[PDB]
């Protein structure tokens, strides 16, 4: 019970998988407009 | 390395579709097949056989049951060097992409990283040395020591 | 399982860090 | 009377390969070289130029090497080539002189109306600018001693001519057109500070030298004629500019007005349709 | 203003506010909290032999002030009835935070060769040894060897290895995961030598480990003497892992050095 | 709480409420309160 | 709150923001405030959602601009009145009425004759302050009027009956800061000034800096705003 605490935690920040899903996102839209 | 594929340049497509072999190469991806199925369309021929060489080295050492893509492409390396009016940078290595499709007939494969948990590091030398064969012919023929049986021997006696 | 779950998010936290930081490289490169 | 001339580096590449001679041909250290050119105005150009095989001794410094067959069937080839690129002067490395350079202009003041001296780098690593002219001059003194003839700092630049540039900007393969206010203006700020102000620490290397070991020149005829030109604003305590406030109320009401309305309208520029593609962008992805 | 009404100066009337404090403090978060100071005199006086429970209370309003580095340094006043409740708010939490300025600290100390530490204040230690007793008697030693992990130490670790029943083969693939999760070469080839030997303290002998540390910790003379042990036990059946792992997974130049120190 | 029939349906205002206040009152009127005085 | 101020969430409700910092209003507004506390009635007041809930902004906002009737500036809501609460506020429009009038039988009639919904209210620092507030609006206005007024002008017409506490009225105005208005001293009678010519023109681009750097913290509102889809 110790730290199983922590990692659900970090869980909460995988809003950079979102943030850089726009950026991802971002980087196909000008990767490709330069394409 | 998806992300990787988006490159402006055919060297880092090419570069990119050589990062899908090496890096997932005994994997059973079928999402690394989906990212060389545009790699080989695309108007640099050898970024076409990125294409050709690296979905051979994920189609080494699996089978039909593995991916559904697999003699999708044994026929249809074949069928692009049926047309004779590709380039020949393009079916450059499509019968290379023919041997290392049957590398052993799928009984040997690569040993970059050994089960024994420790790397197998001459196969890493013959990985990383083959790679640029058009500066040098015979970085092609370095690819000795990469391959181990994917068979069972049973020696209690060694006769 | 406290061994290995504590470690495992952070192998897969630097290189979107890295990549975090790199978006804003290639995107002022396409400025260019 | 002589402001700018216009440099193409491409007979400066050749002091890069005559510097890469004389690397390897001996005991020649300096780059000394004939400089082509046509005068068109205070606004020159140089298009060619030649490297001299030239030698210069340590002892009696001025003794030079402007060999006529390298001289006379050169310019036969160089007129050959082209009539109008003839000579304009010659160059030499090094930042400051030698011994023997004003004689060195005297043998080619027969050949033009003003042989002018710029003196080149080879290795740019200077807080001012680059290759710098040097045209004839008569200033002598209020003396009325025999005519003097150093030929003294008249300005020069690095111009660009022509298109030029199928090489050059393809060999750039490094840098960006900068929209300053894109850290170019920084970058200015660094050599002109910096690059200034240490050339502000050569000017009190100059008026603490002079009053230590300087000579005659210590206050020859422009130290005070530009102690005036420092007499601009040099004051004690803050100078006290006091009309500048007011005035600057005057200026900064125009800064702060642009900025005020301008950047309001900024904000309608980013905040509405950033709202607008924005919850298009997030609702109407369901 | 219930610490208005402490001017006197014994400590026997801060008793009688303390009194108030086990009953009135949630209602009085805001009254104690401009009381700090006094608090902090009620910590830097020694006379006041309750500066345990000024500590505590201290970190019961830092708790709730959001002070936890305070919290921390009030949880280290605290005494000793500290570690020993099971509360699943506040003791759990802020030994949660001491224990992880513990492993930081052993971690800041396993950085600091020779010493020169920050030393084990008088109240650490206590759920380390308790909790760590509960997970012991759980007969569930991850817990154990995850204390182990988070000292980077091989104190507890020795005695998380030379530890009570359960299977040796817990250690066998965190032998395997212990390189998995391995940041340095400073404890890896530490605990690589030492998992080997813990196996050679047990009774029964491991033929994995010295198949691992050939191939991570590459000694030519261990094998060279466990090599005079096939000869000795002169099983050649078992003997199969070490000597065709050695052929199989050992680098050319280490086979070199272990067919020189392999003669012998 | 909008639990009935009803979901189909200082600058001059403490001066509009004296200003309302005084409604036929004689705020201003100057030549009526500032010319009775020589009227007698 | 004084001392453990950490209110400040992301602020997701967007209601529990708003009425929380109405509630916070109250609670500066009855500690002793006047400004702070108005202008989070105010913010508040422009963060009341909708007219989705009948009376409960009406009754809260009779209750929202009490410090506002406590400034001397307030003017009559009657755009604010529902008709329901028409009935409701009828000590309460008669209260600004006695409020702008500066009447004292009036003052203490209406106290008089609805302490019992000011009892309703609970809120007695009105009335502790509220003649106070009488004087000061007073004193704002003329003050605001006339450059040099005597004090015999504004006290007997306001019915201070004497030069001294008239006196300590400009003293303590001078304190609380309206007008710099002085004496003629001998025994009274205010020599004094407005303040015009005063400045106006560095004075806003000061001003402009917490306009468009309040700009440019809206813009990063902007781009953050752009970070959710």
């Amino acid at each position: 019970y110790l730290s199983k605490i922590e990692e659900l935690q970090l869980i909460v920040n995988d809003k950079s998988q979102n943030l850089r899903r726009l950026q991802a996102q971002r980087n196909e839209l000008n990767a490709k407009v330069r394409l | 390395v998806s992300l990787l594929s988006e490159s402006y340049n055919p060297h880092v497509r090419y570069g990119a579709a050589m990062a899908l072999g090496i890096c997932c190469a005994g994997t059973g991806n079928k999402e690394a097949i989906n990212l060389l199925e545009p790699m080989t369309n695309d108007p640099v021929n050898y970024v076409r056989q990125g294409a050709l060489i690296a979905s051979a080295l994920i189609m080494i050492q699996q089978t039909e049951i593995t991916c559904p893509k697999v003699n999708q492409f044994r026929q249809l390396y074949s069928k692009v060097i049926n047309d004779k009016h590709d380039d020949v940078m393009a079916k450059f290595g499509a019968i290379l992409a023919q041997g290392i499709l049957d590398a052993g007939g799928h009984n040997v494969t690569i040993s970059l990283q050994s089960r024994t948990g420790h790397t197998h590091m001459p196969s890493v030398v013959g990985v990383l040395v083959f790679t640029q064969f058009w500066f040098w012919f015979p970085l092609s023929h370095f690819l000795s020591l990469a391959y181990t049986p994917t068979c069972v021997i049973g020696l209690n006696k060694d006769l | 399982d406290l061994y290995s779950r504590y470690k495992k998010l952070q192998q897969e936290l630097e290189f979107l860090e890295v990549q975090e930081e790199y978006i804003k490289d290639e995107q002022k490169n396409l400025k260019k | 009377a002589v402001q700018k001339v216009v440099v193409h580096p491409l007979v400066l590449l050749s002091v890069v390969d005559h510097f890469n001679r004389i690397g390897k041909v001996g005991n020649q250290k300096r780059v000394v070289g004939v400089l082509l050119g046509s005068w068109q105005k205070k606004v020159l150009d140089v298009s060619n130029s030649f490297a001299v095989p030239f030698d210069e001794d340590d002892k009696d410094d001025s003794v030079w090497f402007l060999d006529h067959d390298y001289l006379e069937n050169m310019y036969g080839m160089f007129k050959k080539v082209n009539a109008r690129e003839r000579i304009v002067g010659w160059y030499h490395t090094g930042p400051k002189l030698h011994k023997n350079d004003i004689a060195i202009n005297e043998l080619m003041k027969r050949y033009c109306p003003n042989s002018v001296l710029v003196i080149i780098d080879v290795k740019p690593k200077d807080l001012g600018l680059p290759t710098e002219a040097y045209i004839s001059v008569e200033e002598v003194h209020d003396d009325g001693t025999p005519t003097s003839k150093t030929f003294e700092h008249v300005t020069s630049e690095i111009g660009a001519e022509e298109a030029e540039e199928v090489g050059v900007e393809h060999l750039l393969r490094d840098i960006k057109d900068t929209t300053v206010g894109t850290l170019s203006q920084r970058i200015t700020n660094q050599v002109h500070g910096l690059k200034g102000l240490n050339s502000k620490l050569l000017d009190i290397r100059s008026y603490l030298e002079k009053v230590a070991t300087g000579k005659l020149p210590i206050n020859h005829q422009i130290i005070y004629q530009l102690q005036d030109v420092f007499n601009l604003l040099p004051d004690v305590s803050l100078q006290e500019f006091v009309k500048a406030f007011y005035l600057k109320t005057n200026d900064q009401m125009v800064v702060v007005y642009l900025a005020s309305l301008i950047r309001s309208v900024v904000a309608l520029h980013n905040l509405i349709n950033n709202k607008i593609a924005n919850r298009d962008a997030e609702k109407k992805e369901g | 203003g219930i610490i208005s009404l402490l001017d006197e100066d014994e400590p026997q009337l801060k008793e009688f506010a303390l009194h108030k404090l086990n009953a009135v403090v949630n209602d009085f978060w805001a009254e104690i909290s401009e009381s700090v100071d006094k608090i902090e005199v009620l910590y830097e006086d020694e006379g006041f032999r309750s500066r345990q429970f000024a500590a505590l209370v201290a970190s019961k309003v830092f708790y709730h002030l959001g002070a936890f580095e305070e919290s921390l340094n009030y949880a280290l006043g605290a005494g000793d009835l500290f570690n020993v409740n099971d509360n699943s708010e506040y003791v759990e939490t802020i030994i949660a935070k001491c224990i992880d300025h513990y492993t930081k600290q052993c971690v800041e100390n396993a950085d600091l060769p020779e010493g020169e530490k920050k030393p084990i204040d008088q109240r650490l230690e206590g759920i380390v040894n308790k909790m760590f007793q509960r997970c012991l008697d759980d007969h569930k030693y991850k817990q154990a060897i995850g204390i182990a992990l988070e000292t980077r130490r091989l104190d507890v670790f020795e005695k998380t290895i030379l530890e009570s029943n359960d299977v040796p083969g817990m250690l066998a693939y965190s032998l395997k995961l212990c390189m998995s999760l391995m940041q340095n070469k400073q404890f890896r080839n530490k605990v690589l030598r030492v998992l080997v030997k813990i196996y050679m303290n047990l009774e029964k002998p491991d033929f994995i480990n010295v198949c691992q540390c050939l191939i991570f910790l590459d000694d030519p003379q261990a094998v060279s003497d466990i090599l005079e042990k096939l000869v000795k036990e002169d099983n050649l059946l078992m003997a199969y892992q070490i000597c065709f792992d050695l052929y199989e997974s050992a680098s050319q130049q280490f086979l070199s050095s272990v067919i020189q120190n392999l003669r012998t | 709480m909008s639990e009935k029939k009803q979901p189909v349906d200082e600058d001059n205002w403490d001066d509009d409420n004296v200003e309302d206040d005084f409604s036929n009152q004689l705020r201003a009127e100057l030549e009526k309160h500032g010319y009775k005085m020589e009227t007698s | 709150k004084l001392v453990s101020k950490s209110v400040f969430p992301e602020q997701a409700n967007n209601n529990e923001w708003a009425r929380y910092l109405y509630y916070t209003g109250r609670i500066k507004a009855i500690q002793l405030e006047y400004s702070e506390a108005r202008r989070t009635m105010t913010n508040a007041l422009r963060k009341a959602p909708q007219h989705t809930a009948v009376g409960f902004k009406q009754t809260v906002h009779k209750l929202l601009i009490v410090v506002e009737l406590l400034l001397g500036e307030i003017p009559d809501r009657l755009q604010f009145r529902q008709p329901s609460l028409k009935r409701s506020l009828m000590p309460y429009f008669l209260l600004t009425q006695a409020v702008r009038t500066g009447n004292l039988a009036k003052f203490n009639q209406v106290l008089d004759q609805f302490g019992e919904k000011f009892q309703a209210d609970g809120t007695y620092t009105l009335i502790i302050r509220l003649r106070h507030n009488v004087i000061k609006t007073g004193v704002r206005m003329i003050s605001l009027s006339y450059s040099r007024i005597s004090l015999a002008d504004i006290a007997q017409k306001l019915q201070l009956d004497s030069p001294e506490d008239a006196e300590f009225i400009v003293a303590k105005a001078i304190r609380d800061g309206v007008i710099e208005a002085s004496i003629n001293h001998e025994k009274g009678y205010v020599q004094s000034k407005e303040m015009i010519d005063i400045y106006s023109t560095r004075e806003p681009q000061l001003a402009f800096h917490q306009r468009i750097s309040f700009c440019l913290d809206i813009h990063n509102m902007s781009v953050k705003a752009m970070r959710f889809p």
